[PDB]
């Protein structure tokens, strides 16, 4: 139950304020509807029904065809509209972080630690960080961009 | 509407004119003390600005939006002392609303904060008690947050045409960028070595804060004179009627109490 | 609010609230005068004089006495107008303009009459 | 910033197929709980007025 | 009437709820300034 | 319930809503109209008082309602002037004290040897104008245990009810309410006086006191929650919780207007995921260090949508 | 002060004469504000508030009310603390450290603790 942790769940578009209010209240909408309601089916009280009614075998009629089956507002899991799209969202958003965001924790750790470290050897190992630092920088325009 | 009703809201109305009767005996003696005070600080205006008049020494655009300072008091019960001024701010700041404001009250700075909150840049507070005074306005001329950087300064204050009522009225103060560039500001020899342009908008603005407070402490104490003989009067009116109700009611009560009596004792 | 409706029910107490104020306040206003209250005691009792000559309309047998025509407000009209009245769409109108008249709509025009 | 989003975004999609079904189970047990309401108020109505 | 020694306070109206609340007002922003300097001063 | 002086349609509209929400069952109805005579209605508060004895002598509890303790003066003091009596005070007779205190002093808590149970006395007192300083006004007051003082002027704005809390009182104190409730709002009658002098300054035109900003905003929020509805009573394990968010400092950074609506929204998810705190609170009647910790953490998640 | 002594009777007289005073002052408060008093009306407006809740002690039958335990003070200490803090020795304390406390002992010990 990830509550401060949906609403920032998004990227830095704001278009995704609109679908995250609809998907909330239709969960709080749906769980109030079943602790509202009665959880059972029905009293059906034919032992004082059957015997106060004025036309005979009335009551007693009714109460088993009641007490049966009926129809109701129901679907199926048919059509699953968000179970295809949810395997698409993750090979496509959650898919793409395990090459982009590796690749860029990878080219850091080796910027790092060759930056920081004795002469010829180091301008060497710095020439790399600096090309490595200079392709960061034209990634963090674009990733605002 | 009781008789123990009545007389605690007889007793308590009778206390709030004697402290009204008496707050408006105090305010004409200290109206005379700061006549002469108003007075003097007219024949000061007159005479050291005199030079501005002669060498026609106005603004013309705007620099960096400009600067306001609203001259006014921290106590209450004076009328519409704070109402006037802060309803001659707001209509001048319709054209310039980017320009800054420097409250010199506790009067002016909450009416302004309800309508423009982030026009405030300077507050001051206790200067309403005692009477202004050439060090009161020369601390604050120096400790303005950069007041040469503005193109057009003005002073919002309380002008005093009478002895009963005042009105509204403002100063515009000129800085030292606009007071060498007038028509005849050459006509003097003035010295160019030293401290001439500087020194000329940094003495009128310290003679300009202490007209202003002069004269918006002789308004807001005339109109508190002209409050507090309202309120007492008004207190008279309230006090001859519930003199009438309280009369009436003891009547009745001992009417009521004796038919009682009566009543009981005949049966 | 279960016979007149949610809407109804803090109409009414919200224009009740806002005279009872007022009232209770009458002490100061009568002796020290209007400019002895706050900022937030300026906005409701002008707002408290408006709405109580609102609800004064003209009765039909009444027309002899008064000189001005009968005036009959229904119920969803009266809520509608003392709603606007309290939410600041109506502050910029005189005192004047909604004495001895109906509605929201009677309240315009005669505002609009007496600045001509 | 990239690697919350992986984590959220996988949330978020398993969480769009259990929405769609929690309101079809919502739906389908205030049917039939109103269905049965209605008869069991219907037939204690018609009861209440024969006696 | 007479023996007007605090009228105001006894009757309970509009002058009198108003002069309780300035004088508490007034008491309670003295006992910040109070507490804040014995606090710095204790040793 | 004793309903002595009311109309005919005052009696017929409470007993309606009452069998309606199944509590009818285990209630007296005590008819007594205005329309009938003068020793009926006086004869009303004596004739109940009676009935509610057996069970508190057997080993059960009652609540008497006497609607109402105005209507019961009047109605003695028609039938002793028409017997040729004389009067006393206000056009009353003798021992007009004396016929309150004796019908209310019979509701009392027994002890363990008389069956354990207890009579509650409920007498409504109907003033004029708010004049608590009458006759029949201050006879009452000073033989009850407390009073609820139901002023006029909260009742138009909107604050249901009306409760006054500089004026009502009660004479038990904490020792007949339950731990669960004096554990989180132990404080609540020192909010209460605090609140109020606070209330006054803001229409003084006096905008500082920064430490005092805490108190104001949730004076106000406190208020609001505390007012419920018509025909909506709220039972100990649901009062518990709305009363801990608004004394810890929970609710003053939520909205005014909003006050209504996080009430009905905190009580159903403590229903459905934390079930277990709820139940607790019902049953032991307290807090001990695990409830008050486990209480703290889901009111502040739940601040957060 | 042949009963009491002569140094109860003073200690008496002092404490009527400043609440009395108080009275006085507080009516033009309400109207003028704390702008009218002087050096010596802003010190006993002071000191009368925190001698009216010293003398207000916690009692032993009414903790279920209260919820501090009950205080009992002596008549000498008593008359020793109320000299003390008329003369200009308390005037640095709080009012909140006088009031639900016992004698000059109760007092010293709730306002080092209520600053920390």
């Amino acid at each position: 139950l990830d509550w401060t942790k949906i609403v920032s769940k998004l990227g830095l578009s704001g278009q995704t304020a609109a679908a995250l209010t609809s998907f909330k209240k239709r969960n709080d909408e749906a769980k109030r509807i079943l602790f509202e309601l009665k959880q059972q089916p029905s009293n059906v009280d034919f032992a004082f029904y059957k015997s106060t009614l004025k036309n005979t075998a009335i009551v007693d009629k009714i109460q088993s065809d009641v007490s049966k089956f009926t129809p109701s507002k129901a679907n199926l899991s048919k059509q699953l509209n968000l179970i295809e799209s949810f395997e698409a969202k993750a090979l496509e958003n959650a898919k793409e972080t395990e090459s982009v965001v590796l690749a860029e924790l990878t080219d850091l750790e080796k910027t790092l630690e060759n930056i920081e470290s004795x002469x010829x050897x180091x301008x060497x190992x710095x020439x790399x960080x600096x090309x490595x630092x200079x392709x960061x920088x034209x990634x963090x325009x674009x990733x605002x961009x | 509407a009781t008789l123990r009703e009545i007389e605690t809201r007889l007793k308590s109305i009778k206390n709030i004119e004697k402290i009204t009767n008496t707050m408006k005996v105090v305010a004409s003696t200290r109206m005379g003390r700061a006549q002469r005070a108003m007075a003097s600080s007219r024949a000061f205006r007159e005479g050291d600005s005199d030079f501005f008049a002669t060498a026609e020494t106005s603004t013309p655009e705007t620099a960096e939006k400009t600067l306001i300072i609203a001259v006014s008091s921290d106590k209450g019960l004076c009328g519409s002392i704070h109402s006037q001024i802060a309803k001659a701010t707001r209509a001048k700041l319709q054209e310039t609303p980017n320009a800054d404001v420097v409250t010199i009250g506790d009067k002016i700075k909450a009416q302004m904060l309800r309508t423009h909150s982030s026009n405030v840049v300077l507050s001051f507070n206790g200067v309403g008690k005692e009477a202004p005074t050439f060090w009161e306005a020369s601390l604050i001329a120096d400790e303005i947050r950069k007041l040469g950087d503005y193109d057009k300064i003005e002073v919002m204050y309380n002008k005093f045409v009478s002895g009963v009522a005042f009105e509204p009225s403002v100063f515009p103060s000129f800085s030292p960028i606009s007071i060498e560039e007038s028509p005849k500001l050459s006509e003097f020899e003035l010295e160019e070595d030293q401290a001439i342009p500087t020194s000329l908008s940094q003495i009128s603005l310290t003679n300009a804060i202490l007209n202003a407070m002069a004269e918006g402490y002789a308004s807001e104490i005339s109109a508190r004179r002209n409050a507090m003989d309202n309120a007492s009067k008004n207190a008279g009116e309230m006090i001859n009627k519930y003199s009438i109700l309280y009369n009436r009611t003891r009547q009745a009560v001992i009417t009521n109490e004796l038919v009682d009596i009566i009543t009981g004792a005949s049966s | 609010v279960s016979v007149v409706g949610q809407e109804h029910y803090d109409v009414a107490t919200g224009v009740q609230q806002t005279l009872q104020a007022y009232k209770s306040l009458q002490d100061i206003i009568a002796i020290l005068g209007m400019d002895e209250l706050s900022e937030q005691d300026k906005l409701t009792v002008e707002r408290a004089r408006k709405i109580q000559r609102f609800l004064s309309q003209p009765f039909a047998v009444a027309e002899v006495f008064t000189g001005i025509e009968g005036k009959l407000v229904r119920l969803k009209d009266t809520i509608a107008s003392f709603k606007a009245v309290l939410e600041g769409k109506y502050d910029h109108l005189p005192e004047n303009a909604f004495y001895m008249v109906g509605g929201i709509e009677d309240v315009v025009a005669k505002a609009e009459k007496i600045a001509a | 910033d990239q690697v919350s989003n992986l984590k959220d975004v996988v949330s978020t999609t398993k969480a769009l197929f259990e929405m769609s079904k929690e309101t079809a189970a919502l739906e389908a047990e205030a049917f039939e709980l109103k269905q049965k309401v209605a008869v069991a108020s219907e037939a204690k109505s018609v009861l209440d007025s024969w006696v | 009437v007479r023996s007007s020694a605090g009228a105001v306070r006894d009757a309970g109206g509009a002058f009198g709820k108003r002069e309780q609340a300035e004088e508490e007002r007034y008491f309670r922003a003295r006992a910040k300034e109070q507490l804040a300097a014995l606090k710095k001063h204790h040793e | 319930y004793v309903a002595v002086g009311q109309k005919r349609s005052t009696v017929a509209q409470l007993v309606q809503t009452l069998e309606q929400n199944d509590a009818m069952k285990y209630s007296i109805v005590v008819a007594a109209t205005a329309s009938e005579a003068a020793p009926l209605q006086y004869l009303a508060p004596f004739t109940a008082c009676a009935i509610a004895e057996w069970f508190r002598d057997n080993g059960k509890h009652a609540l008497i309602v006497y609607d109402d303790l105005s209507k019961q003066a009047v109605a003695y003091r028609q039938l002793s002037l028409l017997l040729r009596r004389p009067p006393g005070r206000e056009a009353y007779p003798g021992d007009v004290f004396y016929l309150h205190s004796r019908l209310l002093e019979r509701a009392a808590k027994m002890s363990d040897a008389n069956g354990g149970g207890s009579l509650t006395a409920l007498p409504v007192i109907e003033t004029q104008g708010g004049d608590v300083s009458a006759y029949i006004p201050t006879n009452v007051i000073s033989i009850t245990d407390g009073q609820i003082f139901l002023e006029a002027e909260l009742f138009y704005k909107g604050i249901r009810p009306a409760i006054n809390v500089g004026l009502s009182v009660s004479r038990v104190g904490s020792a007949a309410q339950v731990k669960a409730m004096k554990q989180v709002a132990g404080s609540l009658k020192l909010f209460l006086a605090q609140y109020r002098e606070v209330a006054a300054f803001a229409q003084f035109g006096s905008d500082l006191d920064a430490s005092t900003k805490q108190t104001l905003s949730r004076g106000e929020r406190l208020t609001q929650l505390l007012k419920q509805k018509q025909y909506s009573p709220q039972a100990s394990e649901e009062q518990v919780p709305v009363i801990y968010a608004g004394v810890n400092g929970f609710l003053d950074n939520i909205p005014i207007e909003r006050i209504p609506e996080f009430e009905e929204q905190f009580i159903a998810y403590l229903k459905a995921n934390e079930g277990d705190i709820l139940e607790a609170i019902r049953t032991k009647g307290e807090l001990s260090s695990e409830l008050l910790d486990k209480l703290k953490s889901a009111t502040e998640t739940f601040v957060a949508t």
